[PDB]
């Protein structure tokens, strides 16, 4: 296959969903609301521990 | 009460009153079939003991093939078998072959049918003749018919719709002789003339409906919602009632000048329409505009004569009066100094009904001005020099002289138009 | 139920119609058997043109076929589509003209044009409606061309109003089959000017070009200049037989084609033609058929359009297509290509539009030109009449059938002034 | 669980599409051609057929081995395949991928030892194969271009040096000898003089030196294999020929179809007049010609995509089944009756069947200028169908099989100068009115007691395929190729929801309960929608292998069928997913399909023409 | 609605374009024969720039082939995508030209640019809206420079205003497949400064070193260049094809790229290439794209940027991306290697986005670098071209086809000014 083209199961695969999405806002705000739920849980385990 | 018996010759004729029937039928509520599931369909229809409507039409051609359509098509349960008149052997655009040798017997026949149409009619407004200037056909037989039905009707009031040839583009070689052939019949026979223009009508498809291909479909769909906005007033009660015979009282200042400029507003698909106001006044601007004349013929050139406007559906006296004050106030438009008023308004309160199929969207108002204006001799300018060029050489005139004609016709024919173009200057010049 | 009443003449003639009935036949639905197999209104709505119905279902063509061998009829009965045909049309006779115009006109074909006539009159009166006859032949060989033109001139009397068609087989510029192709050729221009209302001139070598170069095909028979022939045949006549959002019949045609009596002669060119390679790859646009159709390869005349000026030219559409978009095409090619129009005539374009394709196609334009073009043509020829006329070769041939030396020049005389005519409407100026 | 209960299919363009296996005891007496694979399927129907497929395009060769194995031939694809199908095994024997492009033609040997296989197009080649292991010759070249029409083997000169393969193609008729103990082929022309005809089939003689060959013309020309020269020429059937098969026991005796379906028994001797009188006809164009029930029937084919039986003792004629032909874009049922079902097609017929016993109810049809049927609504009496000329046209359904009478027809319902062909008509729930979808994305609400427009209702700007009524006097449209979704009002108005995806959409359904929607997208996955959400309930991704075309519902609200382009249809759970049942048997992708009213009943189209019932129980 | 015609030349330049046809329809969902199978609302929505729609489904791309020796075309067209072609767009002579530019420019190319210039005006008039042309070749060839040449020369004299886009295969430092390379590519690079536009410069060592240092590949086959050739020639028109956050067409990146006229060259690389050991190990980020774009082995190039100063660089990402992420790195790396850019330009960079990413890659960035660097290659070339001149070794062949001598000393006079003008700016310090 072609060299440039992406193996599956690569941080750089995408398949064709996902590409065509045009929608950069709306992924950078799940993932931030995402990454804030994470870290409120991450510390309410710590605050378990302590 | 109000019966108008419809004449459609030659294939423009009766392509044109496909769409006029098919829009009559919706208006009405009549099914193809013939019947529906009052009185104001009397006006085109006669109901019979059973209940079923059949149309006051007469759709006469010397080619079989057109009206076999309708024979076959849709409305074949709704026409009258013996009112399809075909012929044996097409004109084949020459209006001598449509005037003195095929058409005799055939014109005959119609004059029987349209009596026996106008019998059935207890008043009788007029006849509306639907043909096409440049084509054997319709200009021939057209011209023989309305000939005989002014010989014997007499003063009925005959308003033809005819199609004339286009500046530039055409479809035919011998257009602009049967085309002066038919004037020269028709200026002294029909009362009221309407100018159609299939250039003008194609600019309007593109422009106001979008259609990069617009088509006979088209542009007789177009035709037949101008002639419906027209005979509205018949069958539906509004307020300024306006008639067929007011038309030509109230339109034509002389009878030589009975030529008649249509325009309809607004031209909307459904995707461009409820997004403007489309108010009374702005629709009446459109309808002004040059650009959405049905002839490919300036405005701003001539003077306009008289104009008549038919309104259709939501309008009020008092809008239609402040749109025609600033009609008259604009510098653009410019009315004859000889006529003050020049305005005949008419509203009714029926709107126009939608065809299914149609490009044209649901408007709750609608305007048909029908103007007298001198400009309309700039069409008439350029038949006459298409005609005398190919009549230096003697083009083509073999054709016409060997169905019964002569080069004293052709002549006197040309002397007409020459005599018409005279008079539209007269009238113009103060 | 304006009946067409075809008559095929010669070898050539008889390929050629057995060919165009084949193919009428195919765009109707009639199989050789003469049964209706469509599955289509409209292809029998119209079929009376051409056909008349048998006993059963059976459709037999109004096709008469003329001979003076009957080598040709046995091979055209013994084809796909012989067993269509009437017996009693096929016209024969024992020894074939020997590429003899004057025995194919004079001697042989006086014998059986007595037969030819009694079919022809047979079959036209049996007709609702004429619209008149159609002559498929070739000019230079001796039957067929004799014959044809004997027929021609022999309907002309009888019929003078119905309208004669003319398909001829003109011998080709270059590549000569016969020797005595400029003699017959000749011979029958003289007769197709006078008696002929519509010709059309077709070249071999110009199919042959056509073929080659559009279709690119590698061995091109003669069948398939026949089916070039034909498609251009059946494309004239289809609005006839279809319904039309603008039609036009022959006389139509004949009308706003023909400016001056004697100037009928037409070049025709079916459109799109288009090689297998690049059927998927091109388009279907109504712009395509009109870009087509104007180009000079596209003629199957020999005679390239650009010498000479259009005065008139028929453009026949089949599909559904807009009229607008066919109006503005052919205005605009006149706007672009007004040096190559005549100035005296405003719109030399008659546009017919049908509403049935052929089939397999979903949109197509038969072509019909009327351009001083063809004066070349007839130039040529007499350029070589003129070579051997000087030295009368063959001479005898001719003059021991019993005709006179001086038809010859009265030939030559007015086949020169056909020539003078086209060039007057070449140079003519207006005003 | 999706179960199978019948396949009606036929290619009914291919000559001989459909044919007996000889001396068949056990089942699977007929093998039809419907598309991608192969009907093997009983003599009698309402019994259990099978599905060779191992193909991926349409087939353009069937040859059966008289007794033994069948044959079909793929089309492009680069995978121009020839494939041998066992009648035991059910199973694919061997596979030769030698041909580049399309196989023109494939015939069997009289003793089922030698296979004959030719292309037409940039290697034209006869190659022969061995029942045993594979080729024996490679070819003999031929002319790309030549389309080799059919072919034929001569039973006689079996000599272990000898086959003569008799090939017409167009106008030509060739005889390759073929030496398979050398593998050699040796091809000579035929000698035409002017008999220039287009043969529709071959067949030899019982010893051969006699090749008769069907033609258009109606012809059968004899031609003498030895001096390989056209001997003589009779016409045997008005019509055409179509199928020719020799006679069961015969003198010199050939039975002959016809393309007006009649059978007749030509002869070479009995001198040259004929004055042709079948002892059988059969409704349409013959195209196949065979026996079997031990030899006591005649099994003959149409091209209308009928099979009917001709008893040999008593010559009494007994249809086994019918074929929609083209390709199918609807499925209707009755509101309430089970046992009808109308199945439309781009051809301009509509079959309405008996689902009992898959018997034609009654024929709806129309000429080829009137568009091709797109959809499809059925009625207790009445059969209404949107066109592609955008046509609305009403017909009376019928019974026994008849054409049907058309009751009236909306004119021009959907045609716009930008997009004709009206598309997914719906009937109002207990009958008050008719939605229909144009090819420009309009919705036009029809009354049906006056026939006259209530509603026109244009934003979407595509074409719309899976409109819906729902419970009262409301309506949602699909509108695919702009990959949103509408629910709309009657008052012309549109009630919010406008509901955009990410993929266009290609099919539309509503549950019974009046909130839930589905919809299919190309990028095969199947959307569940809540009308009181703004985003889609779920979606699941990869529903089919290709691209789903069409979504049926359970009158329930239990389950929705998904059909695609991998001619598998699938049954989805409406709330849970899931696959309760899923089966691949059309020869294409599936168009389109609908539930029963009932529980039981599934009835869904192809591409190519195969219509096939399924019992969800 | 903005069409580039694509022009391929000589084998490099067929199979270089076959590849990104290849490429093309692949990120479009176009199968080799043409159906669309692409599977998205985008992809269809701006395919008329590469492609022009057929008579059904198919579409065909918008490409000219030109040669003269039709093997390589015949290759093309065996191969998987070389029935999307047009088969009227092969245009091929019958003698190649044996690594001759006087061959491919003066005597054979001659009869062929006519065919070659009917294809390009017929292709260009169905075009509703032309952004120009882009011509695939190598330099080093005889048919290939020869023609490119000679087309570009004739697409310029009748296309001005129309953009000119060249990818010119320039022969590699180290080592050279013909002997006449430095001729050839003295004579191509002295037309390419008069009449390209916008001209790419690839040299295939420097590919095999990218290849086989950033790819790991080992013995990359030619079809691997030609595919990262194609990746490159994508991705510099994706803004094109695609809706992007912040566009950029072709005249956008020539405008802000070319300071002047004659200074129109360009190194191009295409990120991210990543070995397919290390590809789970590789994090996609726009930092990560940066770095490795702004590397010198990533330039396809042989001329390494360090050694010159850049003074342009546009880059073209694809992807879901923010666009402070994107313009922080940019000015970050100017900043960070001020000394390697011009100082009389404050901002070196031209950043596009566009939000349609490759397939299979979540993001990418091409990369197109006006630098001085190249002074040092057309040094080498000219270091080779005076060194064969001197002795005027296998000058004899292009003498006797028709050149004057003087033309390879107004060639290499022209390529020494571009290095003059190169150095000169490289060395110009502001104020
Ligand atoms: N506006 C409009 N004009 C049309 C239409 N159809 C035809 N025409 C015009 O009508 C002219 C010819 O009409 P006809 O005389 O009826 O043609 P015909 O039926 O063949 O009869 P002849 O031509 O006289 O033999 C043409 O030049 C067209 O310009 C139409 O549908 N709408
Ligand atoms: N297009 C075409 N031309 C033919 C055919 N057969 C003969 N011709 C040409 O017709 C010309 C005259 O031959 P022909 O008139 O048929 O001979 P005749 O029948 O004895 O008079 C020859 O020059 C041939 O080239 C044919 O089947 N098709
Ligand atoms: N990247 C790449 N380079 C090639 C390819 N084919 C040839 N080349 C190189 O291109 C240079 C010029 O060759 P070319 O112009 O194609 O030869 P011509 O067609 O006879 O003029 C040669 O030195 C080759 O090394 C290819 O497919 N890909």
């Amino acid at each position: 296959g072609n060299p440039v083209m992406p193996a599956r199961n690569a941080p750089a695969f995408c398949d064709e969903y996902d590409r065509f999405n045009r929608d950069v806002a709306g992924e950078m705000n799940a993932k931030k609301q995402q990454n804030l739920q994470k870290k409120e849980e991450v510390y309410a385990v710590k605050r378990a521990e302590q | 009460m109000r019966e108008v018996i419809s004449i459609h010759i030659g294939q423009a004729g009766i392509q044109v009153g496909n769409a006029c029937w098919e829009l009559y039928c919706l208006e009405h509520g009549i099914q193809p079939d013939g019947q529906m599931p009052d009185d104001a369909f009397n006006t085109f229809f006669s109901e019979t003991g059973a209940g079923k409507h059949v149309p006051r039409c007469i759709f006469l051609d010397l080619e079989p093939t057109v009206v076999d359509e309708v024979r076959t098509g849709t409305y074949r349960q709704l026409f009258h078998p013996e009112q399809l008149i075909s012929g044996k052997e097409d004109a084949a655009n020459n209006f001598a072959r449509g005037h003195y040798t095929i058409g005799k017997e055939i014109v005959d026949l119609a004059l029987d049918r349209i009596r026996k149409l106008a019998d059935n009619c207890t008043g009788l407004q007029g006849f509306l003749v639907f043909n096409a200037v440049g084509g054997g056909t319709g200009s021939g037989l057209g011209s023989l018919l309305l000939e005989r039905l002014s010989v014997d009707y007499g003063k009925k009031s005959k308003l033809g719709f005819t199609v004339y040839p286009s500046p530039q583009v055409s479809t035919a070689v011998v257009e602009p002789y049967n085309s002066v052939l038919s004037t020269h019949s028709l200026l002294e026979h029909t009362d009221v003339a309407v100018m159609l223009d299939n250039e003008a009508i194609y600019d309007i498809c593109r422009r106001s409906l979008d259609i990069e291909r617009p088509t006979y479909t088209n542009l007789n769909r177009l035709i037949a919602q101008v002639i419906s906005s027209l005979t509205a007033s018949l069958r539906f009660d509004g307020a300024l009632n306006v008639d067929i015979t007011e038309f030509q009282t109230n339109l034509v200042p002389y009878p030589r000048i009975h030529f008649m400029l249509s325009s309809y507003a607004p031209i909307i698909s459904a995707e461009k329409a409820y997004h403007e106001q489309l108010s009374v006044a702005e629709i009446t601007n459109a309808a002004f505009e040059p650009a959405s004349m049905m002839v490919k013929c300036d405005p701003r050139h001539g003077k306009y004569m008289a104009c008549c406007l038919m309104y259709r559906g939501d309008v009020v006296p008092k809008d239609v009066n402040a749109s025609v004050a600033t009609i008259k106030t604009k510098r653009t438009i410019q009315f004859v100094d000889w006529c003050p008023t020049g305005f005949k308004c008419g509203i009714n309160y029926q709107p126009p009904t939608v065809v299914p199929g149609g490009d044209l969207a649901k408007v709750q108002r609608a305007v048909c001005m029908i103007s007298n204006s001198t400009a309309i001799g700039e069409i008439f300018s350029r038949l006459d020099h298409k005609f005398d060029l190919m009549y230096a050489k003697r083009a083509f005139v073999h054709w016409y002289v060997g169905e019964g004609m002569e080069e004293g016709e052709f002549s006197e024919a040309r002397e007409d138009l020459a005599a018409l173009e005279k008079d539209f200057e007269e009238v113009g010049a103060e | 139920m304006r009946e067409i009443v075809h008559i095929q003449g010669g070898q050539c003639g008889n390929q050629i119609g057995a060919k165009f009935w084949e193919v009428v036949s195919d765009e109707h639905g009639i199989d050789p058997t003469g049964t209706y197999h469509g599955d289509s209104d409209l292809q029998l709505e119209r079929i009376n043109v051409y056909f008349n119905e048998a006993t059963g279902g059976r459709y037999v063509p109004r096709a008469i076929l003329m001979d003076l061998e009957p080598g040709t009829m046995d091979s055209v009965r013994s084809g796909p589509y012989g067993q269509i045909f009437r017996p009693d049309n096929f016209v024969f006779g024992q020894t074939g003209a020997g590429n003899n115009w004057a025995k194919g006109h004079y001697t042989e074909g006086a014998e059986l044009i007595d037969s030819v006539l009694d079919v022809v009159r047979k079959e036209a009166e049996s007709c609702d409606c004429l619209q008149g006859f159609q002559v498929c032949h070739s000019l230079g060989g001796g039957t067929g061309s004799g014959m044809g033109t004997l027929l021609i001139s022999k309907i002309r009397e009888e019929y003078p109003d119905r309208m004669m068609l003319t398909f001829s087989v003109v011998p080709s510029p270059k590549v000569s089959d016969t020797v005595v192709e400029p003699y017959n050729a000749t011979l029958s221009v003289h007769q197709l000017v006078e008696n002929a209302d519509e010709c059309m001139v077709l070249d071999n070598e110009a199919l042959y070009d056509i073929c080659f170069r559009t279709l690119k095909l590698t061995t091109p028979t003669f069948g398939d200049l026949n089916h070039l022939i034909s498609a251009v045949m059946s494309g004239i006549t289809c609005c006839l037989r279809f319904p039309g959002q603008l039609n036009a019949d022959l006389r139509k045609l004949a009308v706003n084609l023909i400016p001056f009596p004697r100037l009928h002669f037409f070049m025709v060119g079916f459109t799109p033609l288009t090689s297998r390679g690049s059927q998927q790859y091109r388009a279907l646009t109504v712009p395509e058929l009109t870009q087509q159709m104007w180009d000079a390869k596209n003629m199957m005349c020999a005679a390239d359009p650009r010498h000479g000026r259009y005065l008139t030219a028929s453009a026949l559409f089949r599909g559904r297509m807009s009229t607008k978009e066919v109006d503005e095409q052919m205005l605009n090619v006149q706007n672009k290509n007004s040096s190559y129009f005549v100035e005296w005539i405003p719109n030399n374009v008659k546009s017919s539009v049908c509403d049935i394709p052929p089939k397999g196609l979903k949109m197509s334009a038969t072509f019909i030109g009327n351009s001083t073009a063809i004066q070349e043509m007839f130039k040529r020829v007499s350029e070589q009449f003129t070579a051997m006329f000087r030295r009368k070769a063959f001479l005898h041939w001719y003059t021991g059938e019993g005709m006179d030396e001086m038809e010859f020049t009265e030939a030559e005389s007015n086949m020169n002034d056909l020539v003078s005519e086209y060039q007057q409407y070449q140079d003519a100026s207006a005003e | 669980p999706l179960v199978l209960r019948h396949i009606a299919g036929l290619n009914g363009q291919m000559f001989g599409a459909m044919r007996s296996i000889p001396n068949s005891r056990g089942p699977y007496n007929i093998a039809q051609i419907s598309g991608v694979s192969v009907i093997l399927g009983n003599e009698n129907n309402l019994a259990p057929q099978f599905t060779l497929r191992g193909h991926d395009d349409v087939i353009t060769a069937f040859a059966m081995s008289h007794g033994g194995s069948m044959l079909a031939t793929g089309q492009k694809g680069s995978n121009s395949d020839v494939i041998v199908w066992d009648v035991a095994a059910c199973a694919p024997k061997y596979k030769f991928q030698e041909h580049d492009v399309e196989v023109a033609t494939v015939s069997f040997s009289a003793d089922d030892r030698l296979l004959l296989s030719a292309s037409c197009f940039t290697d034209a080649k006869l190659y022969v194969w061995d029942m045993a292991t594979g080729k024996i010759v490679a070819k003999h070249g031929l002319e790309p271009g030549k389309r080799i029409t059919c072919s034929a083997w001569s039973p006689a000169l079996a000599n272990g040096r000898a086959y003569t393969c008799a090939t017409a193609a167009g106008e030509e008729l060739a005889l390759w000898t073929v030496d398979p103990f050398t593998g050699m082929v040796s091809g000579q022309k035929v000698v035409l003089g002017t008999v220039r005809r287009e043969y529709t089939s071959l067949a030899f003689s019982a010893d051969g030196a006699w090749l008769y060959g069907g033609t258009t013309s109606a012809d059968v020309v004899t031609v003498n294999v030895q001096r390989a020269s056209v001997q003589m020429t009779h016409p045997v059937c008005s019509g055409g020929v179509g199928a020719l098969l020799l006679s069961p026991d015969g003198g010199g005796a050939c039975l002959v179809g016809g393309r007006d379906g009649s059978l007749s028994t030509f002869n070479a001797a009995g001198g040259a007049w004929r004055e042709l009188r079948p002892f059988a006809k059969v409704p349409g164009c013959v195209t196949s010609l065979s026996l079997s029930a031990d030899g006591g029937a005649f099994l003959v084919g149409t091209a209308q995509g009928g099979v009917y039986r001709l008893d040999r003792t008593s010559l009494q004629l007994h249809t086994i089944s019918q074929a929609q032909q083209g390709q199918l874009t609807a499925v209707a049922f009755a509101p309430g009756q089970p046992e009808a079902v109308a199945t439309s097609s781009t051809d301009g017929s509509i079959y309405v069947w008996s689902t009992a016993d898959y018997t034609l109810q009654c024929r709806v049809q129309e000429p080829t200028q009137a568009g091709g049927a797109l959809c499809c609504v059925l009625t207790r009496d009445a059969v209404i169908s949107g066109w592609g000329d955008g046509n609305i046209r009403c017909h009376a359904r019928a019974a026994g099989g008849a054409t049907c009478a058309q009751m009236w027809m909306i004119p021009g319902a959907h045609a716009l100068a930008h997009s004709v062909g009206v598309t997914a008509l719906r009937l109002s729930n207990g009958g008050a009115f008719l939605l229909s979808g144009g090819m420009g994305g309009e919705l036009r609400v029809w009354d049906l007691r006056s026939r006259e427009m209530a509603a026109h209702m244009k934003m979407h700007n595509s074409r719309i395929v899976g409109a819906a009524v729902m419970a009262d006097d409301k309506h949602v449209a699909a509108a695919s190729e702009d990959r949103t979704w509408s629910l709309w009002d009657v008052g012309s108005e549109r009630v919010r929801t406008t509901w955009r995806g990410q993929s266009m959409f290609r099919g539309m359904a509503v549950s019974a309960d009046k909130v839930s929607v589905v919809t299919v997208t190309l990028d095969r996955k199947i959307q569940m929608w809540d009308v009181r959400g703004p985003d889609p309930r779920w979606t699941k991704v990869e529903a089919h292998g290709k691209e789903v075309g069409c979504v049926a519902s359970d009158h329930r609200g239990a389950a929705f069928a998904t059909g695609g382009a991998d001619q598998a249809v699938r049954v989805w759970d409406w709330r849970n997913g899931g696959e309760v049942g899923g089966a691949a048997c059309h020869s294409a992708p599936v168009a389109a399909m609908a539930f029963s009213p009932d529980d039981a009943g599934l009835v869904s189209v192809a591409l190519d023409g195969s219509t096939c019932f399924w019992q969800l129980t």
